[PDB]
């Protein structure tokens, strides 16, 4: 499948993200209202993918439209991103999985992890700025890039593509943030310690929103939710964990205390302390 | 003998540095200081407790289940 | 006496390694370090919390607390 | 030898403050201090530990654990 | 004095037996090993610190400081 | 130097009371009682630590070690 997201509007792009998740995704029964949910990523079988055309770049025009990004269907990583002019895949090292058929598949050395893309970059998430200027700096750098191995500039591009595509389909925060740079007054949208925080988390929130039944609140370690429409704000799509991501350690997805829904493991990762006079005094 | 079985009601820390918990209605203290911790994580998350001891006052054995 | 009841609105670990937690608008400390991390879990787990002292004053000391759930 | 691996099935605190788990069906006891809390979390969470002892009978000590991630 | 303000960051210990915190953008440390849990905590559980300090000089010591759920 | 950093794959109260976590395949002892409950909350919330150490061989001691949020 191929969905096109277009940067022209709020409007536009919103309605682009909004068509990828009804595509790909199933509402949560329990986190709904109306057409706008917290939704399950549909099982597809590993390797699936869906293309996304970038669009709108410049408002409403058909230019700056040769930018493609693979995304991985199951976990919506970015596999790499195709040139359509030159008809080249540039793949991450961490997806030799994904075969794209019809194009020049050019593996590259460079993982696709944010460890590696923040150093190969030389920018960190946190802080990072965004607007429809450096988004369309950010298609050149990915059109000019040629080889197997990424550049500073092509990292740059990535990490500022990934936040508003992959990023922006799994928290509707990230989505309503970064589209105040679509508008007329073009300004910057700066990625808060916030929204780093909520990507770090997704696959913690995945197996944990699951089980909610409409407690008073949501604790995922240092995620916080107080009611069901900062779930709604914050969160459009998690993994499907009937997936890797969503089991760090232990089997038991929550533990409902004082009417909140935690993560186990966070409260047994505060609850492993043994008596403070004896921890302190034995050195 | 098993003194008390179910959830913690209530836990309170001493100033005699003792700490007592209410089970299944009857209230008994601990000295150990290790039992501390041990017994507001059990209230916090919902374990059964079975407080353990020679006569059914203080005690220094408890067994501990999830629910 | 039951000096203050209620969720910790804030805690506060002090240089001389004493432990203050703030209770229904009043503020009471403690040296007992045993109680630093068990209110720091009720704290975070929104637990009611009952200071005991001979003294109530906002500011005294403290070394008798309750932890209630819901 | 590796004696049990599986979640801990209970736990218990004992009058000599050693430190009993059960795990695959059979009780082991630590008397290692820090093991306490740290094997109650794991109990907790549902965390896999694997129990290493001279002995696997039912009622053996130990003083060597590994938590798994399983 | 406050001297930062904010979740925590990272921590660490380090060889010389001191734990640093980075709050708001800055580094501060802390030899206090009653405070390397309550941080700990603090950091997995995004609590708000404030950290507090006669002086807030980059890279000095602390053993005040404050912890709120939000 | 930095030897690891990465997700703690086990950890392992040993049998002389030091305490193993294998990170980024090798397996790193630390014989400091401060970091036992703060490696297993590492290990628990699959937080990224950093091992620091003069040698960083699988089977290496170490006294440092960063816990990350990313």
């Amino acid at each position: 499948r191929e969905f096109t997201i277009d940067f022209s509007t709020q409007q536009s792009y919103v309605s682009s993200l909004n068509s990828i998740r009804t595509e790909i995704s199933t509402p949560l029964e329990h986190i709904s209202q109306g057409t706008t949910s917290v939704s399950v990523i549909n099982h597809t079988p590993p390797g699936s993918y869906f293309a996304v055309d970038i669009r709108g770049l410049d408002v409403y025009q058909a230019r700056f439209d040769h930018l493609r990004l693979i995304i991985e269907q199951n976990n919506l990583y970015v596999a790499g991103f195709v040139n359509t002019a030159t008809n080249t895949f540039y793949r991450f090292s961490d997806f030799t999985h994904i075969s794209v058929p019809g194009v020049t598949t050019v593996s590259m050395t460079t993982d696709s992890s944010y460890t590696t893309l923040q150093r190969v970059a030389a920018l960190e998430r946190s802080g990072m700025q965004i607007s429809r200027h450096s988004l369309v700096s950010s298609y050149l750098a990915l059109m000019e890039f040629s080889g197997n191995t990424m550049t500073r500039d092509a990292s740059r591009a990535v990490l500022r593509f990934v936040t508003v595509t992959a990023e922006a389909l799994r928290f509707r925060q990230i989505q309503r943030e970064f589209r105040q740079a679509l508008s007329e007054t073009a300004p910057v949208y700066t990625m808060t310690p916030g929204d780093v925080d909520l990507t770090l988390n997704w696959g913690r929130i995945s197996n944990v929103l699951p089980e909610y039944r409409g407690e008073d609140g949501v604790r995922v370690g240092r995620i916080s939710f107080n009611n069901i429409s900062a779930i709604l704000g914050t969160v459009a799509v998690i993994l499907n964990c009937h997936q890797p991501e969503c089991q760090i350690t232990g089997d038991r997805p929550v533990i409902k205390i004082n009417n909140t829904l935690w993560e186990s493991n966070t409260a047994a990762a505060f609850l492993n302390r043994k008596s403070q006079f004896l921890y302190t005094t034995g050195k | 003998a098993d003194c008390a079985k179910g959830k913690i009601e209530f836990s309170k820390y001493n100033e005699d540095d003792t700490f007592t918990v209410k089970v299944d209605g009857k209230e008994y203290w601990t000295s150990r200081w290790n039992l501390q911790p041990l017994l507001q994580s059990a209230q916090l998350t919902g374990m059964t407790v079975t407080i353990k001891s020679s006569t059914c006052s203080g005690f220094a054995e408890v067994q501990f289940n999830n629910d």
